[PDB]
RNA sequence: UGUCAGUGAGAACAAGAAAAACGACUCUUGUCGGACCUACUUGAUCAAAAGAGUGGGAAAACCCCGGAAUCACGUAGACCCACUUGGGACCGAGUAUUGCAAUUAUUGGUCGCGCAACGAGGAAUGUCUCGUAGGCGCAGCUCAUCAAACUGUGCCGAUUACGUCC
RNA sequence: UGCAUGGCCGCUUUUGGUCGGUGGAGUGAUUUGUUUGGUUGAUUCCGUCAACGGACGAGAUCCAAGCUGCCCAGUAGGAUUCAGAAUUGCCCAUCCCUUCCGCGGGUUUUACCCAAGGGGGGGCGGUAUUCGCUUGUAUCCUUCUCUGCGGGAU
C-alpha cells in the first residue's frame, strides 16, 4: 500500500514516498532522523510527525528526496510532503472519519497544514537595486 | 554505497578511522603537509593534524557521490577568501590533495578508479561507532 | 430532527440516493468547495444532536465544482458531473479514480446510470448528448442538430423496452430520444422558461418536467400527450418522484413542499425554518427520497443536509 | 573591439550574442524581433 | 503518543505558566512550540502580531547589525543555554520568568511633544497594551549587545541576567531604569 | 535556436533599410519573406508594383543581384516578387512617403496633411494623426499636430493595430520631420479591449 | 534509428501550425506518433540603455525573445522524412530534422 | 569583532544565464575540422601560480546539469576582551599566466612590512511597512587582460507601523 | 553652434488630468459641459444641474508570479520484482513490546507496583537501507518535471 505526495515551498520540492510499514521511524535522504546535522531543523521535522501521535498513526515507512533551496526550506518542505502523505493514505485505505480526526488537529497547530507559503521572491528593476533604496539620493 | 551520513558523517564516522589509521599506518603522508591547505590563511597548515582530518573523508566524498574527482570533489572541498583584498569574497579551492587523493582509492577499501568499495571496510569497521565512542561521545 | 449531516463546507447542489441502487445504504453529494463526499447512514438514534451518519470517503480533488453524482446499480461506483473537464466513475471502494471520460470541452451537466450497470450518459455546455459505455469509449454521440442549447439534465426511462433517454434544455424543451439509432422522439413543449430538472417515475410511463417558472409539466411518454399540470406557485429547484409512490413532493425555493397527483397541492408544506429570508437565506436546492422511499433528504444552500418525514 | 555598421569604434560596442546595434542604438535600429512587454 | 497532547520546549512546560498582568493578557500567549524558530508570515494587520507569544517575539528582535551574522537559528542555539541559566538561578520554571520580566520592565506611562506655540508640551500619555511588549523586549535585549560589545566574557549569561533582574524589579537591568525614569517626569507633570 | 533567430532579425533589418531608403513613393509599405525550403521567397509589398517589376525589368533583377552579391546566394535559392496592397491609406510608410513628396514640392503644411487626412478617414479608419515637427518658421522648431477620429496608446495592445513612420524631409534652412501613424479599422490580434456586446 | 522532428522558431502561431496539423499526415498514416509535451523556451534576454547621452535617470529596458523548441517524436521513417519536412513552408525560421 | 567571532576541520545543500565559428587548411563534379566551455587523468617519491594528452557538447547532451557563502558543528578545535591572533593600505624581492605591444597592465601566487589606519564614530542626511529591509553568494555585461561598477537569478530573512498631515 | 534642426531620452507629473461640436451666459477676454454631497489610487462611481451628446488618459487589453484541468514523454524521474555488491547493527541500549482481558501477590485504605495466562498487531529478519552508474540484469507508471491552451472570487 503506498502513496505518494509533495511538500513545496519556496523553491524547495520534496516528494515524500510512502510505502506501507506499521512501525518505520521516519526519515530523510540518506541521513536518518537522529543524525540530522542542524539540531534545529531536526526539531522542526520532529513537531509534523510528533504532533497528531508520535508513533501512533505515524508509522508509515516516508523517506524523501528534496533538492531546490537551501537547508532551512528543505526542512520546511520535508514536514509538509509528511503530513501530506499520512493524510493521503488515511484517505484511500482508511474512511474520512479518521481522516477528519487527524487533519483536523493539523489544521489546528500553527503550520496550517494547508498552504504552500507560496511567497517566492522579488524581481530586480530598473536602474535599481533590488526593491527601492535606489543609488542613495541626489539632494533635491 | 553505503559510507557517510550513516553514523552521523560529520563528527562520528571520522575520529573512529582516524584512531585506527594512525595506531596502523595506511594514507599517505607525503611531504607537502606545510604548504597551504585551504585559501588565504594567515597561519599555519593546521594546530595539529595537517593531514590526518583528510584521507578517508576523500575518500568518503567519491564513495557515495560515485567517482567525484579532482575537480568535483574539492565541489565538498572548501575555500571562502576569508582573508581578502578589500573586495567581494569568493570560493576557491588549492589543487594539492587532488593528485593525493586519487592516489588513494588504490589501497584500502575501495578498489580502482571505477570501482570504489571492496567490502566496504570502513563502515564494517564503524559499526562499533554507534555501540561505544572513543571520545567519550555525548550521545553514547 | 432525526438526525443531521452537518459536515460540509460548501453548498449540496445535488443529493442522490439509492432508487436504482440497492446495494448498501450510502449516499453520495455534491460539496461545492470542489470535493465530492461519499456518505453512509452508519448510526442514528434519531436524534437532533446525533448524526444520521458518517462519511463514509471523501473523493477529491478537481478544478472546479461539482454538478451532480449518481450511484452505480451495483458496481459501488460514483460518476460525477463536474464544471471541470474530467468526468470521472471513481471508485466507493478505494475512494480513488477508476478512469477519466474525457470528451468534453465545456463542461459536463449532468450524469446517471442506466437501470442496469451499462450506459453512461453525458450531457454537457457542448450541447452534446453522448452515450457513453461504463468501459470508457465513446459509443456513441446522439444528434439531429436538435440541441441548440444545454443539456439541463438527463434521466435514462426505467423501462428498456425501447432504450430511451429523457433529456432536458436550455432550449425550452424535452426531448426524448430513442438511443439505439440516436434518432429524435416527440418534443414535449410549453415550457415558458429552462427546464431545471427531468426526471421519469418507476414505471416508465410518467415524466414530471420542471422549469424555472414554477409548474411542472406532467407528460405521457406513451403517446407523447400530455396530462394534468401540477403548479408550485414558486420556481422548482429540483423535481423527483418516490420509488414507493408517485408522490413527487418537489423542491422549491420556499422549502419542500408535498405533491402528489391526488391532490396536486400540499398536503403539509415543510418549511426549513421559521423566518428563512431574515435568518440564513435557506433555499432547497436538491431532494433525494431514500431507499424506503418514505424519508426524503433536502440538500440546501446552507452547509448542511436535513432528514424530513411524511 | 572594432564595429561593422559604423566605423567609429567609440560610442560603445556591443558584441554581445553576436550582434552590434548599438553603435546604432537599437531602439532607433530596431526590427531584429525583439520586444518590451515588461 | 506522548507529544500529541504533550508541548513542551524540549523539558519546559506550560501548564505552570501564568499570564502576572490582567492588564496584558492578549498581547502575552503562551507558546507551545518546541522551538520559537519563525517560518510563517508574522504580520499582514495590525493586530496580528498578539496572536503569538512573547518568546516568538523576543527571539526575532534579539540582535540584528548584520556582517555575516547568522539570523534566526544562531539565535535559537543562544535562546536554549540561557533558558538553562534562568531555570538554575530563580530555581523555577525559566519561561515563566520571561512572561514576568517583559511586564515588569516595560514603561507605563510616557510623555510627549504635542504642544504649540514655538514650545512643546507634555502631557501624562498612558502606555498601551502591544506597547509595553515591545517597548520592554527591545530594551531588554538592546542592553544585551550593548554587554559584550567590547565588554563581559559572556555570550548568553549577560540575556539571563536582564531577564532575572527586570522580573525583581532591580535598577540593574536596562529595562528598568527607563520605566523608573520616565514616570519621574509623567507623574510629576501632567 | 538561439543565433538561428538573431540572423533572421539582421537579414530582414538590411533588407528592409536597403529598399526602404532606394526604393520610395511608391506606396512602400514593407517587405515579407518565408522560406520554401532552399528558397526564400521574399514578397515586396507595394502601392505601385509596376516600378518594383520595372518596365525594363531591371529593378527586380538588380535587387535581387545585389543581395546576391553580398550573402552569397545564387538563382533558385533567392527570388523577388511584387504585392499588390489596396488601399494606400492603410498602409502608414506609404502615406508618409506621398505627404513628404508634398512637403519637397514646397506646398502648405496645411493642405499637405489634409490630403493624407482625407484619403486615409474615407476608406473607414479609426482615426489618423500626422505630427508635423521641424521649422515652418525660423526661430521656433514649432510643432503642429493634425488629430482626427480617436486612437489609443493604452496598453501593449495599441502597438499592433497602430502601424507607424517617421520620415525625414530635407530642405532650405534644414531638416523638417514628418510622423504619421493611423489606427486601422481592422485588428491585428483581433481584439477590442472596449465595449461588452450583447447578442440578441 | 528513430527519427524526431525539433522545429526551433521565434514565434508561437508559426510552429503551432507545422506540429499539430501537418504531423496528422504521419500520424498513423505512414508512421506512428509519439507526442510528448515540447522542451523548454529559453529567454534571450538583453539590456539597453534608453538615454542617448549622461543625462537622464539612468534608465534601461529589458527586452525578450521567446525561443520555442517544438518536440515531437516518430518511429522510423525512412524515405518518408521527405514528405514530412517538405510541409511546412508557412513561415520563416521553420527548421527540420532527420536522424 | 564574541549577535562567523578570528586563523582549523567536516557535513548537508542553489537559479537564471553564457558557449561555435574565420574563404582557413582538408574535403568534390559541388566541400569537413581548430579561436566556447566543462569532464577525466598526469600536474606529490614533494609547493602555489602554472604545463599537456585523452573525452563530450550548438545545450533538458555540458556528466548526475548544478556544491562548498550566509548556514550547520560540539568534532569536547584554536584564539579570547585586544588595535590582537581584530583589520588591511603601504613597501621590497621572486615567478608564472595574457597579449599586436606592458612601463607592479597581468595577479586566481608565493612572503615581507601590520606594533599603518580605524574601537561603531560632532553638526547634517539618506530609504524601505513583507518574503520587504538587512545579510550573503553566483552568473551575465564590458573584452589582449582586470569589476569595489552595472544588470539578472537564488539563498538566509526581521523589528516597528498599517496612522496623520504637522 | 542643442539659442538653425530631425529623431530619441530625461523632467514637469506618478498625480488625475485634457479637448472639441451644438445650445445657454458675457461688449469681450472667458465661462458652462469639466458642477454643492458621498464613495474611490483614479474626471472611479451614484445623485443632482443650462447643459446635451462625445473623444483620450484612467480602467481594461498585454508581460511575469502564485493554485489547478487538459496536453504529456528517450536526453524530465520514479514504482515493484528479478539481480549481485553491501548491510543482516546482540561490544553500553530499538528478541522485546503495545492494546484488550482474567487471576494471584507487595498496599489497612488510596496512589503506586510485581507475577502468570488468553485474545489481537506486527516489530529486529513477513515492512531491511541507499546507490542519484551496479548505467548493470527484469517489469510498470506519470505523483515529483515540462510547455501550449483553458479553469479560479468583489
Amino acid at each position: 500500500k503506498q502513496v505518494q505526495t509533495f511538500g513545496k515551498k519556496k523553491t524547495a520540492i520534496a516528494v515524500a514516498t510512502v510505502t506501507k510499514a506499521a512501525q518505520c521511524n521516519i526519515r530523510v535522504n540518506g541521513v536518518p532522523v537522529s543524525q540530522i546535522l542542524p539540531e534545529t531543523l531536526r526539531a522542526k521535522i520532529m513537531e509534523a510527525v510528533n504532533v497528531v501521535g508520535s508513533r501512533h498513526f505515524a508509522r508509515l515507512r516516508i523517506d524523501v528526496t528534496v533538492r531546490g533551496a537551501g537547508q532551512v526550506a528543505q526542512a520546511y518542505a520535508t514536514r509538509q510532503a509528511i503530513a501530506k502523505g499520512l493524510v493521503a493514505y488515511y484517505q484511500k485505505y482508511k474512511n474520512e472519519v479518521e481522516k477528519a480526526a487527524l487533519k483536523d488537529k493539523y489544521l489546528a497547530y500553527d503550520k496550517y497544514l494547508l498552504i504552500a507559503d507560496p511567497r517566492r521572491c522579488e524581481p530586480k528593476k530598473w536602474g535599481r537595486h533590488s526593491a527601492r533604496t535606489r543609488f542613495t539620493k541626489s539632494y533635491r | 554505497i553505503r559510507r557517510i551520513g550513516k553514523k552521523k558523517g560529520a563528527t562520528m564516522k571520522d575520529v573512529h578511522p582516524w584512531r585506527w589509521v594512525k595506531l596502523c599506518s595506511q594514507h599517505f603522508k607525503q611531504e607537502g603537509k606545510l604548504m597551504v591547505p585551504n585559501c588565504t590563511e594567515i597561519v599555519k597548515s593546521s594546530h595539529g593534524r595537517e593531514r590526518a582530518p583528510q584521507n578517508p573523508d576523500w575518500y568518503y566524498i567519491r564513495c557515495a557521490a560515485i567517482l567525484r574527482a579532482v575537480y568535483m570533489r574539492p565541489g565538498v572541498g572548501y575555500g571562502g577568501l576569508s582573508k581578502r583584498f578589500s573586495n567581494k569574497k569568493n570560493r576557491g579551492s588549492r589543487p594539492e590533495i587532488t593528485v593525493r587523493a586519487s592516489k588513494g582509492l588504490l589501497h584500502w577499501g575501495c578498489k580502482s578508479l571505477t570501482k570504489l568499495g571492496l567490502i566496504e571496510k570502513c563502515e564494517s569497521s564503524g559499526h562499533r561507532i554507534t555501540k561505544n565512542g572513543r571520545k567519550l561521545a555525548d550521545a553514547i | 430532527y432525526e438526525g443531521q449531516l452537518k459536515g460540509h463546507r460548501g453548498w449540496v447542489t445535488a443529493l442522490a440516493c439509492p432508487q436504482i441502487t440497492e446495494t448498501y445504504i450510502k449516499a453520495v453529494s455534491t460539496s461545492r468547495d470542489n470535493t465530492l463526499i461519499a456518505w453512509g447512514s452508519n448510526m442514528d438514534r434519531n436524534s437532533e444532536e446525533c448524526e444520521y451518519g458518517f462519511p463514509e470517503r471523501r473523493l477529491e480533488g478537481h478544478s472546479a465544482f461539482v454538478s451532480d453524482v449518481a450511484l452505480s446499480n451495483n458496481g459501488d461506483f460514483a460518476v460525477s458531473a463536474s464544471w471541470d473537464h474530467s468526468l470521472r466513475l471513481w471508485n466507493l471502494q478505494t475512494g480513488v479514480c477508476q478512469h477519466k471520460f474525457l470528451g468534453h470541452t465545456k463542461d459536463v451537466l449532468s450524469v446517471t446510470f442506466s437501470p442496469d450497470n451499462r450506459q453512461i450518459v453525458s450531457g454537457g455546455r457542448d450541447n452534446a448528448l453522448r452515450v457513453w459505455n461504463v468501459k470508457g469509449e465513446c459509443l456513441h454521440t446522439l444528434g439531429r442538430g436538435a440541441h441548440t442549447d444545454w443539456v439541463s439534465c438527463v434521466r435514462f426511462s426505467p423501462s428498456l423496452e425501447t432504450p430511451l433517454i429523457v433529456s432536458g434544455g436550455w432550449d425550452n424543451l424535452v426531448k426524448v430520444w430513442d438511443i439505439a439509432s440516436g434518432r429524435l422522439l416527440t418534443d414535449l413543449k410549453g415550457h415558458t422558461n429552462y427546464i431545471t430538472s427531468v426526471t421519469v417515475s418507476p414505471d416508465g410511463s410518467l415524466c414530471a418536467s420542471s422549469d424555472k417558472d414554477g409548474v411542472a409539466r406532467l407528460w405521457d411518454l406513451t403517446k407523447g400527450e400530455a396530462l394534468s399540470e401540477m403548479a408550485a406557485g414558486a420556481p422548482i429547484n429540483q423535481i423527483c418522484f418516490s420509488p414507493n409512490r408517485y408522490w413527487m413532493c418537489a423542491a422549491t425555493e420556499k422549502g419542500i413542499r408535498i405533491f402528489d397527483l391526488e391532490n396536486k397541492d400540499v398536503i403539509v408544506e415543510l418549511a426549513p425554518e421559521a423566518q428563512q429570508k431574515s435568518k440564513k437565506t435557506p433555499e432547497c436546492m436538491s431532494i433525494a427520497w431514500s431507499a424506503d422511499g418514505n424519508t426524503l433528504y433536502s440538500g440546501y444552500t446552507d452547509n448542511v443536509i436535513r432528514v424530513w418525514s411524511v | 573591439r572594432h564595429c561593422v555598421i559604423c566605423s567609429n569604434q567609440k560610442a560603445v560596442i556591443r558584441k554581445y550574442e553576436l550582434n552590434v546595434c548599438r553603435q546604432c542604438f537599437r531602439e532607433n535600429a530596431a526590427n531584429i524581433g525583439f520586444s518590451k512587454l515588461r | 503518543m506522548s507529544a500529541k497532547a504533550p508541548k513542551l520546549f524540549n523539558k519546559w512546560s506550560y501548564e505552570n505558566l501564568q499570564t502576572t498582568e490582567i492588564a496584558l493578557s492578549d498581547h502575552i500567549s503562551k507558546t507551545a512550540t518546541y522551538v520559537p524558530h519563525s517560518a510563517g508570515r508574522w504580520q499582514k494587520k495590525r493586530f496580528r502580531k498578539a496572536r503569538i507569544p512573547i518568546v516568538e517575539r523576543l527571539t526575532n528582535g534579539l540582535m540584528f547589525k548584520g556582517r555575516g551574522n547568522g539570523k534566526k537559528l544562531q539565535a535559537v542555539r543562544l535562546v536554549k543555554h540561557t533558558l538553562e541559566i534562568i531555570h538554575l538561578l530563580t530555581d523555577q520554571n525559566p519561561l515563566q520568568v520571561v512572561i514576568d520580566a517583559v511586564s515588569k520592565g516595560a514603561p507605563r506611562e510616557d510623555s510627549t511633544r504635542v504642544g504649540s506655540g514655538g514650545v512643546v508640551r507634555r502631557q501624562a500619555v498612558d502606555v498601551s497594551p502591544m506597547r509595553r511588549v515591545n517597548e520592554a523586549i527591545y530594551l531588554m535585549c538592546k542592553g544585551a549587545r550593548e554587554a559584550a560589545f567590547r565588554n563581559l566574557k559572556t555570550l548568553p549569561e549577560c540575556l539571563a541576567d536582564e531577564i532575572v533582574n527586570a522580573s525583581k524589579g532591580s535598577s540593574n537591568s536596562y529595562a528598568i531604569k527607563k520605566k523608573d525614569e520616565v514616570e519621574r517626569v509623567a507623574k510629576a507633570n501632567r | 535556436k538561439k543565433r538561428m533567430i538573431i540572423r533572421d532579425g539582421v537579414f530582414y533589418a538590411e533588407l528592409f533599410e536597403f529598399l526602404k531608403r532606394e526604393l520610395a513613393d511608391d506606396g512602400f509599405a514593407g517587405v515579407e519573406h518565408r522560406v520554401t525550403s532552399t528558397r526564400t521567397e521574399i514578397v515586396i509589398r507595394a502601392t505601385k508594383t509596376r516600378e518594383v517589376l520595372g518596365e525594363k525589368g531591371r529593378r527586380i533583377r538588380e535587387l535581387t543581384a545585389c543581395l546576391q552579391q553580398r550573402f552569397h546566394y545564387k538563382e533558385g535559392k533567392l527570388q523577388l516578387f511584387a504585392e499588390r496592397v489596396e488601399v494606400r491609406g492603410l498602409s502608414a510608410m506609404a502615406q508618409a512617403e506621398s505627404l513628404r513628396f508634398k512637403l519637397l514640392s514646397n506646398l502648405q503644411v496645411r493642405r499637405a496633411a489634409m490630403g493624407i487626412i482625407r484619403h486615409v478617414m474615407e476608406s473607414g479608419a479609426k482615426g489618423c494623426e500626422v505630427t508635423v515637427g521641424g521649422k515652418i518658421k525660423g526661430q521656433r522648431a514649432k510643432s503642429m499636430t493634425f488629430r482626427d477620429g480617436y486612437m489609443i496608446k493604452s496598453g501593449t495592445a495599441h502597438k499592433n493595430f497602430v502601424d507607424v513612420a517617421t520620415r525625414h524631409c530635407h530642405l532650405r534652412a534644414g531638416t523638417l520631420g514628418v510622423k504619421v501613424k493611423i489606427m486601422l479599422p481592422k485588428s491585428m490580434q483581433n481584439e477590442e479591449e472596449i465595449l461588452p456586446d450583447v447578442i440578441t | 534509428q528513430r527519427v524526431l522532428v525539433k522545429m526551433t522558431s521565434r514565434n508561437a502561431k508559426a510552429v503551432e501550425n507545422v506540429m499539430t496539423e501537418l504531423l496528422l499526415h504521419a500520424r498513423n498514416e505512414k508512421v506512428v506518433l509519439r507526442g510528448p509535451v515540447r522542451l523548454p523556451t529559453r529567454t534571450l534576454k538583453v539590456t539597453t540603455r534608453k538615454t542617448p547621452c549622461g543625462n537622464g535617470t539612468n534608465t534601461w529596458d529589458t527586452y525578450e525573445l521567446k525561443i520555442y523548441k517544438r518536440l515531437v517524436e516518430l518511429r522510423a521513417p525512412t524515405e518518408l522524412v521527405k514528405k514530412i519536412t517538405s510541409f511546412p513552408i508557412d513561415a520563416g525560421v521553420d527548421v527540420a530534422i532527420t536522424i
